[PDB]
DNA sequence: GTTACTGTGGGAAAGAAA
DNA sequence: TTTCTTTCCCACAGTAAC
């Protein structure tokens, strides 16, 4: 087998030019209802696994242009529960660019307070891709319909975070539909599910877009605005009201929690709500009211479930062709600080999953790199000369990009961009 | 900018006889640059003329942070010797000078900071004490000094990881041993109920596993 | 300057050595780790193959 | 129609924390 | 005693294979 190849200057240049990164990606809920006895309360929403990036196709082509069945170059994939002695379920990714894990669940045999989904993943010909995991997920023995203080957070939606919303018809797992979006409007697919920014607003809020959001956790009664994290289309102002027994309360200050059934009131149109008619999303009014001036009964179909959402995302590139090992674990570079300046400039990098076998490249230049640990790494800013023939000092701003590169050639893109600047 | 050029490269004193002006890109003040380019005289002059030694730049670092990062012994002495100077300053990510001192393998600043009474059990936004960072980086000397000056050896970071655990993950045999020497609790699981021994077995760090299994028991 | 420079030479060498140690600790274990992963990849791939035959 | 089964959601029972 | 939280139980109402 062909020995591991050190990424070359030229190969880097090609990458910078084309840049067909391959990126896995895992969307999911932050909470999970533990299942008892021999039950099975599936994770809802179902952990989706998109495979974005022009690179995946380039990889498909490269593999075939080397003698591979349509079946030999097909990314495969299984999802599982961290280190649990169960069985990983397979995700069917044929033709599809993503795939949900509709029947994942966590038994009570598992004592962990948390866990993260494991997504194993290789190509058809057993060539290996890697193992990517979701952000941690907390286990709850049952949602708390009781009171919720503001000390045990992590369980309170907070202006800024994201959430998924789904409706459950008559207690039948096969009915479940999630507020989604396609073609520009809001669907209620029982197939896909979208993550929504849930911004909090001060009662004295305006009309539409270009508004200003304010920090703070969310309790019923406030004016929130839901936006599609992908498309952008958003629902006109609303007021999330705690519900129960088909009654959409008005006098409720309690802070909205995880997996809490709640109704969404509109922009003071009148008393119209947001409901699902076993099809799509359409207006409503909720006729019943004579129970009390603060307990408007509502028709079963707008008592959505709120659940907060996260998203794990990794991206790589085979810069020197196939590699004996997996591209996992992938390096995320969260912070990039400068250390000192001029003749000694150095760079401290902090992030996750760093490893002794990476060098950081400034544009097409490989810079000396010292591994501190999994989360910290140092490197030496290369003389400005390496980017401008004459220059013995920085005559003008020159911004090159920063990027991590494994030793066998995999190149992990960042987003950061070190910029040389004149030493004042 | 004019005062900054003299400090960063009679000049500092004459212009003074602006000051707290922040740059657009980095947001550093003249004191910050003096610290970064490690220009000792300039920092002294800026301080003399009642300068604020705690202005944060765009990432939250104060000149003292810049001082440790650039391993500028003189500006560092000057800032710690200064009374106003916050030694437990904080970057946006929660990082503190005591921590950078542990991380960048800089000679003595960690102890000088300790001796000058910096908080040792302070933590970053991830909840990692300098002792945790000391273990990640297997900086034994820093680990001993943090421990002698009363660090919490069994402290847990947001992910429930103890310092012994990070040493087990990275395979810091020497620091791991020191923590054991000090009776670090080797039975504290991380957030996913994982023992340091477990994280160690997984990473195939056989010696740390050997230690966890048989070193300084009962 | 030689005294300060000397402190500088000393710091990098320490970082440099620490790195060299970690990489070697990591590389020495690579085969053990890579062979264990492939063993699992094989098990699923085998299962991925039979799942296809059942159809 | 008939049968055997299976996620869910609501409420009783068992503990555990005040 | 209270107040919750974690485990148990069990019956709607859909599926699936006859």
């Amino acid at each position: 087998r062909p020995p591991p190849k050190r990424l070359t200057r030229e190969a880097m240049r090609n990458y910078l030019k084309e840049r067909g990164d391959q990126t896995v990606l895992i969307l999911h809920a932050k909470v999970a209802q533990k299942s008892y006895g021999n039950e099975k309360r599936f994770f809802c929403p179902p952990p989706c696994v998109y495979l974005m990036g022009s690179g995946w196709k380039k990889k498909k082509e490269q593999m075939e242009r080397d003698g591979c069945s349509e079946q030999e170059s097909q990314p495969c994939a299984f999802i599982g529960i961290g280190n649990s002695d169960q069985e990983m379920q397979q995700l069917n990714l044929e033709g599809k660019n993503y795939c949900t894990a509709k029947t994942l669940y966590i038994s009570d045999s598992d004592k962990r307070k948390h866990f993260m989904l494991s997504v194993k993943m290789f190509y058809g010909n057993s060539d290996d891709i890697g193992v990517f995991l979701s952000k941690r997920i907390k286990v709850i023995s049952k949602p708390s319909k009781k009171k919720q203080s503001l000390k045990n957070a992590d369980l309170c939606i907070a202006s800024g975070t994201k959430v998924a919303l789904f409706n459950r018809l008559r207690s039948q797992t096969v009915s479940t539909r999630y507020l989604h979006v396609e073609g520009g409007n809001f669907h209620a697919s029982s197939q896909q599910w979208g993550a929504f920014f849930i911004h909090l607003l001060d009662d004295d809020e305006s009309e539409g877009e270009e508004f200003t959001v304010r920090d703070g956790y969310i309790h019923y009664g406030q004016t929130v605005k839901l936006v599609c994290s992908v498309t952008g289309m958003a629902l006109p102002r609303l007021i999330i009201r705690k519900v129960d027994k088909q009654t959409a309360l008005l006098d409720a200050d309690d802070p909205v929690s995880q997996l809490h059934k709640c109704a969404f009131y509109l922009k003071d149109t009148e008393r119209m709500y947001l409901c699902l008619s076993q099809e799509r999303i359409i207006q409503f009014q909720a006729t019943p009211c004579p129970k009390e001036p603060n307990k408007e009964m509502i028709n079963d179909g707008a008592s959505w479930t709120i659940i907060s959402t996260d998203k794990a995302e990794y991206t790589f590139y085979e810069g020197m062709g196939p590699v004996l090992a997996p591209v996992t674990p992938v390096p995320v570079v969260e912070s990039l600080q400068l250390n000192g300046g001029g003749d000694v400039a150095m760079l401290e990098l902090t992030g996750q999953n760093f490893t002794p076998n990476l060098r950081v490249w400034f544009g097409d230049v490989e810079a000396e790199t010292m591994y501190r640990c999994g989360e910290s790494m140092l490197c030496v800013v290369p003389d400005i000369s390496a980017f401008r023939e004459g220059w013995r000092w920085v005559r003008q701003p020159v911004q090159v990009p920063v990027t991590l590169v494994r030793n066998d050639g995999i190149i992990y893109s960042t987003s950061l961009t070190f910029t040389y600047t004149p030493e004042p | 900018t004019p005062l900054m050029i003299a400090s960063c490269s009679a000049v500092i004193s004459d212009f003074i006889y602006s000051l707290h002006n922040q740059t657009d890109r980095t947001g550093e003040t003249a004191l910050h640059l003096a610290a970064r380019y490690s220009r000792s005289d300039a920092a002294k002059r800026l301080l003399e003329a009642s300068a604020d030694a705690n202005i944060q730049d765009n990432m939250g670092r104060t000149p003292l942070h810049a001082a440790v990062s650039a391993d500028a012994q003189g500006v560092f002495q000057i800032l710690i010797r200064n009374r106003a100077t916050d030694l437990d300053a904080r970057m946006h990510d929660g990082t503190t000078p005591l921590i950078l001192a542990a991380r960048l393998a800089v000679e003595g600043m960690l102890e000088d900071l300790i001796n000058s009474h910096a908080d040792v059990n302070a933590v970053d936004d991830l909840g990692k004490s300098a002792l945790h960072w000391a273990a990640a980086v297997n900086n034994v000397d820093a680990a001993v000094v943090l421990l002698k000056n009363g660090a919490n050896k069994d402290m847990q970071n947001n992910r429930e990881e103890t310092p012994l655990f990070l040493a087990a993950r990275e395979g810091s045999y020497e620091t791991a041993k020191v923590l054991l020497d000090h009776f670090a609790n080797r039975d504290i699981t991380d957030h996913m109920d994982r023992l340091p021994r477990d994280i160690a077995q997984e990473r195939m760090h056989h010696d740390i596993v050997r230690l966890l299994d048989e070193y300084n028991l009962v | 300057h030689s005294a300060v420079m000397e402190r500088l030479r000393r710091r990098i060498e320490l970082c440099r050595r620490h790195h060299s140690t970690c990489e070697a600790r990591y590389e020495a274990v690579s085969p053990e780790r890579l062979e264990l992963e492939r063993q699992h990849t094989f098990a699923l791939h085998q299962r991925c193959i039979q799942a296809k035959a059942k159809r």
